[PDB]
RNA sequence: AUUAGCAGUUUCGGGGGCGUAAUGCUCUCAGCUGAUUCUCAAACUCUGAACAUUUUUGGUAAGCAGAACUGGCGAUGUGGGUUGAACCAAAUAUUGGGAUAAGACGUCUAACAUUCACUAAUAGAUACCACAAAAGGUGUUAGUUCAUUAAGACAGCAGGACGGUGGCCAUGGAAGUCGGUAUCCGCUAAGGAGUGUGUAACAACUCACCUGCCAAAUGGACUAGCCCUGAAAAUGGAUGACGCUAGCAGUGGAUGGUCGAUGCCCAAUCGUUAAAAGAAGUGAUAAUACUUUUAAC
RNA sequence: CCUAACUACUAUACAGCGAAACCACUGCAAGGGGAACGGGCCUUGCAAAAACAGCGGGGAAAGAAGACCCUGUUGAGCUUG
RNA sequence: CGCUCAUAGCGACGCUGCUUUUUGAUCCUUCGAUGUCGGCUCUUCUUAUCAUUGUGAAGCAGAAUUCACAAAGUGUUGGAUUGUUCACCCACUAACAAGGAACGUGAGCUGGGUUUAGACCGUCGUGAGACAGGUUAGUUUUACCCUACUGUUGUCAAUUGUU
RNA sequence: ACCUGCCGCUACCAUCCGUUGGAUAAUGGCUGAACGCCUCUAAGUCAGAAUCCAUUCUAGAAAC
């Protein structure tokens, strides 16, 4: 009816400093730092030494259990990312009407110019912290690197959403910018 | 029944619905543009006076529009805009249910506007003679201290402020021993500056040129032409029996129906069609008119090129009956609210 | 009845009418057939029986029944064939529905539409069933259970209300369970009847008997 | 009234196969007979039951119409169901106090605590009663049965996924996979003469099928609580309102406890009745057309 | 079409002059139940003296014991084999 | 069926609902009299959404169409004929979607029908007369009360300062 | 009577003027579980309606 929830432990590598002021994380690694908020579901969240954070709450339900699993997972990704920066590469698809993709390097803004006949200027400001760069792979691809996996991915998705044709057939065009090489990291 | 037509689009608008005799004899608005400007250069509002309409040929300014350089006529509302004499600075402070009158400050050099709202007032009369009893600023040295105290406090304490200005209608054609008082909320820069400079300006007198530039749009205000009580026909733009065989009326048929079993607000009825407020916007402003020191007239012609003469904007005969421009004025785009000799008001967009 | 919506009759009420020398003016039943698959199938080969039952007490229209039978007669073929289904339905429609017509009216009335001489005329033949009373029944081989339950399931849609599907514990169209069926073969009391079993039993309805074992054997 | 096949018949009915054809056998199909099977037949019955509730005829129904038994309402109210002619309690002389009934107890509004679950929904909130159904939900809770699992499971990811063989056909291409029919054997840890994607059909890839690792549970078909979907209509609106939600003041329980009728208990007062008494607290009066007592209402 | 203006006159204000029909009580609403469409009952929304001139939604407005229709062992006017 | 292919789009026999915009059934309400049908006028609301806003499916390549969600915010036409809603044509339009409000709306109108008397025919009647048959002509009263609305004064007929 | 007729009213029988922010629904995604995979959802979050609510405009309370 109401069942106890197992603790979910995670090892932390010695590259980083997970501090936890009142159930709310900050994980400082090589690439910089990411904070995040927790205590949505009233969960407990402890540090044992400084190579082991553990989440738990000793009564509840399936619902609570799931939440526990989630939070831990989220933090793991953050840990990974703030030590080794994440890379979401989005390749674009048009050469019948050719495509013009541009990038403001200063403000970290992609600007997609001409696709599917359009003469408009589609400027999508990237989310906080993340960046992009133009890369010569095969006269294609914008590579978006960042350390917050959640945010970078979201930004990419936004861009994808914005670069499609909201009237008439979804297969007359298959064109636009979409994600290609993801879950990718680096150590170079 | 369905209806059965479709259209019946609400004859009228329910956004002017109380359609009664307006509060202020002058143009008045309880709203202002917000803070992103310099300082006293941006005074926001001004007060003018209507004086009729003329037409002006100019060229268009639109490509692909019966030529961007071809001539078209348009009407214009010309409006005698005497310079104003700011005199109180007033500090609003922002609170749990909007803004309130914390405390004003007034200039020592002048207090004749006060007086002007007095001869036309009182009925027993204890304090007509020249005095007061709603608290006003007198005194050279002792009141100075008070003023100083006020000034700092408002400056420190919260929220934006306006200036008690007023018109000089004595020197206008129409004679009036009371003048029209107004607020011109001040925008931009910072509060310290804003509070400070009002004091400086008391003696000084602002010009319509001080507020607006010659290509700037207006937030125009006024009070509509006072036709007087009239029935539902041209108060809402209804219909009638054009071949005519009816013992009732020009007045409409159903007023609600046995529907909510009573009659609603939302029915056009017999009331009045005159002093109402309203605000029309985006008026181009075509030409700011110059002051006339009773000698020259090229100043109220405008250009000499294309104008090709020297004349006032005032007609051949001029204005012997109506508001005659001897002062600064304004050529707007055609039509403003209010009759030919009315106290308007202006805001910037 | 396809004229009416059958909401009108899906509650078992009013003492039950019939065809007779009293109710002559009836139409003919919709189903005049209770024969789905291989009727010439022996009792000693199809050891399974599944049943469908009306969960609810209610009437059960002839038309509805008919409709149901071709969820077990199209679906007879796609799954297995004729050599699996043996169906006797296990309900008929004796009961009749009347119709006091006022269709007469489509603009005005003659007043005979009113409740004077109210009593309706026969129109709609229908069955009456309790909750237990069985409504479909497939006697079959025991390699066909999920490919016959889905016939029953299909049928259930075409009945009003709630319908329960089941498998019994017998050889179908027999009293005797699968446990007591093997007895018959073993004890030499199995007597075939091309469909049924008579089951040989000693008894006495004579004067001095011994053919009561030696009759069918 | 009515469903099924079975058997025994066929010099009686019909048409075939068996010597030409039949009824000579054997068949499906007629008729008759015998044993079994389906539904039992308000006007059938061997047997045989103890406005409202219950029964019940007409009627698709109706706050329609027509009966039965009891109860009410109506010619009695009060408390309770928000309110309400009929439902609940329960019947009214007039009062006092005590304890109850139905109904409540976050607040309106007198009345509370404790305890276990369940619901997360624009909800859900006491008969009559102000509607909801068939049919869906990998929503959550609770169960039931069979299957699998240390002979190493489940999901995951990784490896393998063959020989005869291009199976025979159609084709002269269809070589597992436009497509017809058979659908076997070897060998192996395992592999359908093949689950699709793809291709001219193949090739290529994947699936069934197996195994590598990780390492303890897994899988499924149903039942049934609450919730959701289904679930649309006319002024602005209804658990009566507010409002409530992670124990709730919602639902379903558990253990006490409290409020509360003109009901009940007790007391008082007045009348009525029945019975009795007479100097009516009328102990000098001399009353019975009157007063009093006792009891019941 | 699409309404417009104008004058008379009444209305509108005054001065005199003064009226009726009608009137259980009375006049704010939503919803509920209730002789099933409430102003009053109930529960909510609310609420602000005294009034003016227009308007016609409501008062299941008013005028008329509906004569439409039925009934009563009520009549009449007329008709006929 | 839709080549093929149950559910793109439809959907048999069959089954469950909702609706009150059809008409019946009923006769609770009204015969101390709710003025009956339509049209004009005018608002309001409902959504069962025709258009448009934004979305998702399609047998959606484009074009146009079809299907569906959110959503009632804004539109929802001009005419012939008909007493007429209903009906049917012509023409526009993005579209000319269905409805509700005492079958919205008669002290708002009109009276074209339906509604008396006069009267023509046809059928019926021995006849006086009859007709959910046709034809024609036929007085539409009252707000100077309360409320509701519209605007117009005035007031906490002082909340316990004037102005 | 007719012509002409200012002032004045008035005509799609003329002229001028009709804004920008958040919040979302549907819905499309993200990260990511319950259910080692998966999944727009559960916790969480992004984009997003002629929609809502503000800004605008009208009126201005037995409100200051």
């Amino acid at each position: 009816m109401k069942v106890i929830n197992s603790s979910r432990k995670v090892q932390i590598p010695e590259n980083v400093t997970v501090d936890v002021k009142g159930r709310s994380v900050k994980v400082t690694g090589p690439r910089g730092t990411l904070s995040k908020s927790f205590d949505h579901a009233s969960v407990d969240i402890n540090l044992v030494g400084k190579k082991e954070l553990t989440v738990d709450l000793w009564f509840g339900n399936r619902k609570q259990i799931a939440c526990i699993k989630t939070i831990t997972s989220i933090i793991e990704n953050m840990i990974t990312g703030v030590t080794k920066g994440y890379e979401y590469k989005m390749r674009f698809v048009y050469a019948h009407f050719p495509i013009n993709v541009a990038v403001t390097d200063g403000g970290r803004v992609v600007e997609i110019r001409n696709f599917f006949g359009e003469k408009i200027v589609r400027r999508i400001e990237l989310l906080d912290g993340i960046t992009c760069y133009r890369n010569e792979k095969a006269k294609d691809e914008i590579v978006l690197t960042g350390n917050s996996l959640e945010l970078l991915s979201q930004s990419c998705a936004t861009i994808q959403l914005r670069s499609a044709i909201k009237y008439k057939d979804v297969r007359k065009f298959l064109d636009g910018i979409y994600v290609s090489e993801r879950n990718v990291l680096e150590s170079n | 029944m369905s209806h059965r037509k479709f259209e019946a689009p609400r004859h009228g608008n329910l956004g002017f619905r109380p359609r009664k005799r307006a509060a202020r004899h002058q143009g008045k608005v309880k709203s202002f543009p917000k803070d992103d400007r310099t300082q006293k250069v941006h005074l926001t509002a001004f007060m003018g006076y209507k004086a009729g309409m003329t037409h002006v040929v100019r060229d268009l300014e639109k490509p692909g529009s019966k030529m961007h350089k071809k001539e078209i006529v348009e009407a214009v509302t010309i409006i005698e805009c005497p310079p104003m004499y700011i005199v109180g600075l007033v500090g609003y402070v922002e609170t749990a249910q909007g803004l309130k009158t914390y405390k004003t400050v007034w200039a020592q050099h002048l207090s004749d506007n006060f007086r002007r709202r007095l001869y036309k007032n009182w009925y027993k009369s204890k304090s007509k003679k020249a005095f007061t009893k709603y608290v006003k600023q007198y005194e050279t040295e002792e009141g100075k201290k008070s003023i100083e105290a006020s000034l700092q406090a408002i400056k420190k304490r919260c929220s934006v402020v306006r200036v008690i200005a007023h018109t000089q209608v004595h020197k206008l054609k129409l004679t009036q021993k009371k003048a029209h008082v107004l607020e011109i909320q001040v925008n931009g820069g910072s509060i310290v500056e804003k509070v400070n400079f009002a004091v400086a300006n008391f003696e000084k007198t602002v010009n319509v040129t001080g507020v607006f530039a010659e290509n700037e749009l207006i937030d125009v205000i006024g009070v509509t032409k006072g036709k007087g009580f009239n029935g539902v026909i041209k108060r809402w733009g209804v219909r009638k029996l054009p071949r005519k065989t009816h013992k009732g009326l020009r007045k409409v048929a159903c007023i609600g129906a046995w529907h909510p079993s009573r009659v609603s607000t939302t029915v056009p009825r017999a009331g009045q069609l005159g002093y109402h407020h309203r605000v029309e916007r985006n008026k181009k402003i075509y030409r700011i008119g110059q002051a006339q020191p009773e000698d020259g007239k090229q100043i109220s012609t405008g250009k000499t090129e294309f104008d090709l003469t020297e004349k006032t904007i005032n007609p051949m005969g001029g204005f012997a009956h109506y508001g005659m421009v001897k002062h600064e004025f304004l050529m707007l785009k055609g039509c403003v609210a209010g009759p030919r000799k009315r106290a308007l008001t202006l805001r910037k967009s | 009845m396809g004229r009416r919506p059958a909401r009108c009759y899906r509650y078992c009420k009013n003492k039950p009418y019939i065809k007779s020398r009293y109710c002559r003016g009836v139409p003919d039943a919709k189903i005049r057939i209770f024969d789905l698959g291989r009727k010439k199938a022996s009792t000693d080969e199809f050891p399974l029986c599944v049943h469908l039952i009306s969960l609810e007490k209610e009437q059960l229209s002839s038309e509805a029944i008919e409709a149901g039978r071709i969820s077990c007669n199209k679906y007879i073929s796609k799954t297995g064939g004729k050599d699996s289904f043996h169906m006797r339905v296990r309900v008929h429609p004796w009961h009749v529905l009347r119709i006091n017509k006022m269709l007469s009216c489509a603009g005005a009335d003659r007043l005979q539409t009113g409740m004077r001489g109210a009593f309706g005329k026969p129109m709609g033949t229908v069955a009456r069933v309790n909750i237990g009373q069985i409504i479909f029944s497939i006697r079959t081989r025991d390699n066909m259970l999920a490919n016959v339950v889905e016939a029953l399931r299909r049928s259930s849609y075409k009945f009003p209300g709630r319908q329960k599907i089941v498998v019994s514990k017998k050889w179908g169209f027999t009293a005797y369970n699968r446990e007591a069926y093997q007895k018959l073969k073993a004890d030499g009391r199995l007597m075939n009847d091309g469909a049924n079993v008579k089951v040989i039993t000693n008894h006495g309805t004579l004067a001095q008997y011994a053919k009561d074992i030696a009759a069918a054997n």
